[PDB]
RNA sequence: UAAGGUGAUAUGAACCGUUAUAACCGGCGAUUUCCGAAUGGGGAAACCCAGUGUGUUUCGACACACUAUCAUUAACUGAAUCCAUAGGUUAAUGAGGCGAACCGGGGGAACUGAAACAUCUAAGUACCCCGAGGAAAAGAAAUCAACCGAGAUUCCCCCAGUAGCGGCGAGCGAACGGGGAGCAGCCCAGAGCCUGAAUCAGUGUGUGUGUUAGUGGAAGCGUCUGGAAAGGCGCGCGAUACAGGGUGACAGCCCCGUACACAAAAAUGCACAUGCUGUGAGCUCGAUGAGUAGGGCGGGACACGUGGUAUCCUGUCUGAAUAUGGGGGGACCAUCCUCCAAGGCUAAAUACUCCUGACUGACCGAUAGUGAACCAGUACCGUGAGGGAAAGGCGAAAAGAAC
RNA sequence: AGGACCGAACCGACUAAUGUUGAAAAAUUAGCGGAUGACUUGUGGCUGGGGGUGAAAGGCCAAUCAAACCGGGAGAUAGCU
RNA sequence: CGAAGGUGUGCUGUGAGGCAUGCUGGAGGUAUCAGAAGUGCGAAUGCUGACAUAAGUAACGAUAAAGCGGGUGAAAAGCCCGCUCGCCGGAAGACCAAGGGUUCCUGUCCAACGUUAAUCGGGGCAGGGUGAGUCGACCCCUAAGGCGAGGCCGAAAGGCGUAGUCGAUGGGAAACAGGUUAAUAUUCCUGUACUUGGUGUUACUGCGAAGGGGGGACGGAGAAGGCUAUGUUGGCCGGGCG
RNA sequence: UACGGUGCUGAAGCAACAAAUGCCCUGCUUCCAGGAAAAGCCUCUAAGCAUCAGGUAACAUCAAAUCGUACCCCAAACCG
């Protein structure tokens, strides 16, 4: 349980995703970002 | 047993090896192995004795 | 070699049976003796369902520290510790004080 | 590889410099040309790998004393 | 949905395999380095 | 033919379960656990020649070895292979 | 060596042994499946499939041995072609692969610094590759010095952050000379005289010493607290031994040891001596390293970035003199001094620690010290290269809790 | 006959709603396009990092792509927090 | 006759602090004067472990659906048996390949795992279980492609490649029906078969290749024709007359 | 009948019609986009061997080894 917590912590730590804060959370940042210019 | 072993002619030792491989050594795994030999040590006794007998064997033939 | 060895008598230099005399019954690689009637331990077993079942409070001996008996020299009735000396070839132990082979 | 099979040389390595001194590294070739020399002797034409000065010593110690050379040092030919 | 992984052994063995590192010089190395850290298994072989 | 020294080191132990059970009792069929290498002449000619019965033809499998565990260190036992032997009409073991 | 043993978790069962063929320790042997350079062919490592020969008193099937490639040498064969070479077959010898650092060589960055950046730096570093040894490399002046002299190479302390080099920025940075460690010189290019003359190398033997098992090894009791004494108190003894560890609390005298004195059937390392084999001393005379030195062009190494730049190395084109000669002495010339290139070998001082032993620490003590005190490069993660944990302590003794 | 027509398997993904600490690190439900072809699919193979491949989007190259991942130079550098 | 540590109290110094002592603890501590520092933490979206908070809150993973009787049990909505009800039925049935690797079957246990309970389980523990001349692999042959003696090439490592040698996803010999185990079956058993090699005898006889020829040997679409699997209905047979 | 089943016995076992995307069919027709290889298999001989060896046919006899075989497999067992 201790090594797939450890691991399961680790899962976005080297992510991409750049509409999905934090690699995994939805929000509306885009159309935030994209207002405030 | 090893300076009696020692002192046969080399087709005694192969008699004596097939002895303890057939006699003894067969008869006690397949008794061994049935529920029966109270006795295991002999399984010990006879293995090394085999060892023995292939070491002189192989000492008295040529080198 | 060894000194307290085998089917030896000794007594007890140290704890709870300081000054007992007894016979070494076995002698345990670990460096320990077991001497009759000396360490007596109040073990309690279980009755297994095997082979007979003996139950209750069993009065056992006890492994002692070969340093804590010394071999009983019983010609001065002490304590005594042991050398060893060579006697015809042959490693003898030997008392010390009076020098007596055992 | 470009190894003159008489002198043994090899491409050895250098710069480009340029007017405003810009080290570049580059490689330094021998004139390897692959020529077929009569060996009176052997009585036979033995081809080389030489370089174009490999001939000039062939053309002063003659064939034979490079051959025996190159047999020497355990060089095919 | 078709993940990443999906398995051969075929192609486990003749990729990552022991006669495949072996047969060149840098999967003796790779073999190299993974006995000198000491390791259970070296190659992916069963 | 097969020397003896090989012919002894075949035959391991008799099998016994209700499957071999069934198989003596009802097929004629001796079952056997055989060492890993022993092919079936080998162990066709062993029973020939060390229990002295007749055999009409033997049938090996190999069994694969159970992943167990102690405490928390598991541990695969081991391979072992197991002869169907077939015996003819005149048999006893 | 031995009175106890059959490795651990891990108890049992079945036994072996007690004065010597239990067990344990060491020397030398024997066996040493399969994979792996893997080597008979193949392959998805730990598997599949052979060929050849020898033998097998049920030789309708078994057992054993050999069969990889390459290099070198030899034998027998052998084309286009006559001779012959290429090639082919067989045999003998050697190699191949792994390994932590040190060493030599072939290649060789960039981030960075220059408060930007390109010359420069970082740096011939990281890394890749080849090769070798217990060390390697270098080495016996075509070297300095300076009109006096020194005398091979390597390493250390100065010289000296000096002279210099330097977008004369950032930076780089000597030598001469001095003090030490260590010290060793030789051989071929070549004939005669003469032989085994020193020399080492390979081996036998003998001696000495060391390694691989070991042996002996001093000297204490009473009483009080206490679960227990090694502690307190009182009185003794050892010490070439009060290094250390254990023992129910803190032991010189309880145990193992320590100081000290001894021990090897066998296998070995080193050092002398000696037998044989190979090898050559010493004398006279002669020779005394040519596509080389030097040059032109391009590049590199020298502290030295082409600059007034000596010197070394060479990719390319050339090209001498050869002891009435030639190289160097920091452009260059003359005078003077010094040395003999274009062949090679050479111990010691030196560098390093995969590995073994002993000892030591104003090093750590379980979030520290190794990633790892514990079955840790494990669990686990990743296709893979690779990444990579957490987790010690009952008690003096299991007496580990019968009922 | 047909890069023919309608339409299942099969391949896809146009719209909407849900979901958005999901049942799911891209789906479900209801409709939707192709559906004998420049189709689709299984098994094996080949191409590799300034390189591949690209009916071209800077797309894709192991949930990573205006230069993959791992290890190293490496404690890069950080007049900034 | 009780150290360090832990936890209280009392006294004391300007402060960091010091001193004494009760209880826990159970074996170490260290004056003074010097010496050396991994020498003092509340902050670094600090690192590691522990524990809160929201909070007994959202949720408990397809809206295919359950109801009752009986059994076992300490306990039954969930397990077993029975009767009903619903759902899938070109699948939510059956058989494999790949992949996994004992999950299979039986007995036994309910700690943890199962988003609840569990007597149940793909969970724990033990035992059992996989039978081949004909199925598949191995094997013979090859495609793409790999490797490659020599060889050509390349600073080194190495690139390419001839002979060759490997490489299926393709080509190549042969078994079917019935029965059986809790768990295997074209494998076991019953019946009836077939294939390829070795050896021996007998009769006839020209055999012989990393060589020649054939064959293997192979496209898309479409169209019918002849069949069969299979199904439907009648006949037959057994049973029912509700 | 350890009510789980276990043995024994066992009638008819036909015809018509419909009918595949399976089989004849690796066929047939057609179309351009023109559709693997090598072995087994059958044949021909060369070098050689030639009253031998080998080939063919019948019969008999021996052999056919080794590894897989459970179980899930559109899934609670594979990849997520």
């Amino acid at each position: 349980m201790d090594i797939n917590w450890r691991h399961n912590q680790s899962t976005f730590y080297h992510f991409t995703s750049d509409h999905r804060i934090s690699g995994w959370k939805e929000t509306n940042a885009m159309y935030v970002a994209l207002n405030s210019q | 047993m090893k300076a009696k072993e020692l002192r046969e002619k080399s087709v005694e030792e192969l008699n004596t090896e097939l002895l303890n491989l057939l006699r003894e050594q067969f008869n006690l795994r397949m008794q061994a192995a049935s529920g029966q030999l109270q006795q295991s040590h002999l399984l010990k006794q006879v293995r090394r004795d085999v060892a023995r007998v292939k070491t002189l064997l192989n000492e008295k033939a040529g080198a | 070699a060894a000194k307290i060895r085998r089917d030896d008598e000794v007594i007890v230099l140290t704890g709870k049976d300081k000054g007992k005399r007894g016979k070494v019954k076995n002698v345990l690689s670990s460096g320990k003796v077991i001497v009759e009637g000396i360490n007596l331990v109040k073990k309690h077993q279980k009755p297994v369902p095997a082979l007979n079942q003996p139950g209750g409070i069993v009065e056992k001996e006890a492994a002692i520290q070969v340093s804590n008996v010394a071999i009983f020299n019983a010609a001065t009735g002490k304590a005594d510790r042991v050398g060893f000396r060579f006697e015809d070839g042959k490693k003898v132990r030997f008392f010390k004080s009076n020098s007596e082979t055992i | 590889s470009r190894v003159c099979q008489v002198t043994g040389k090899r491409p050895v390595t250098g710069n480009n410099r340029s007017h405003a001194l810009n080290a570049t590294k580059r490689r330094f070739l021998p004139n390897l040309h692959s020529h077929r020399f009569w060996v009176e002797s052997e009585k036979r034409f033995v081809t080389l790998r030489v370089s174009a000065k490999g001939m000039r010593v062939i053309d002063k110690k003659g064939i034979d004393t490079v051959l025996a050379e190159l047999r020497a040092r355990g060089e095919k030919y | 949905m078709k993940r990443t992984f999906q398995p051969s052994v075929l192609k486990r063995n003749r990729s990552h395999g022991f006669r495949a590192r072996m047969a060149t010089k840098n999967g003796r190395q790779v073999l190299a380095r993974r006995r000198a850290k000491g390791r259970a298994r070296l190659t992916v072989s069963k | 033919m097969i020397r003896e020294e090989r012919l002894l080191k075949v035959l391991r132990a008799p099998h016994v379960s209700e499957k071999a059970s069934t198989a003596m009792e009802k097929s004629n069929t001796i079952v056997l656990k055989v060492a890993k290498d022993a092919t079936k002449a080998e162990i066709k000619a062993a029973v020939q020649k060390l229990f002295e019965v007749e055999v009409e033809v033997v049938n090996t499998l190999v069994v694969k070895g159970k992943v167990k565990r102690h405490g928390q260190r598991i541990g695969r036992r081991s391979d072992w292979k197991k002869a169907y032997v077939t015996l003819k009409e005149g048999q006893n073991l």
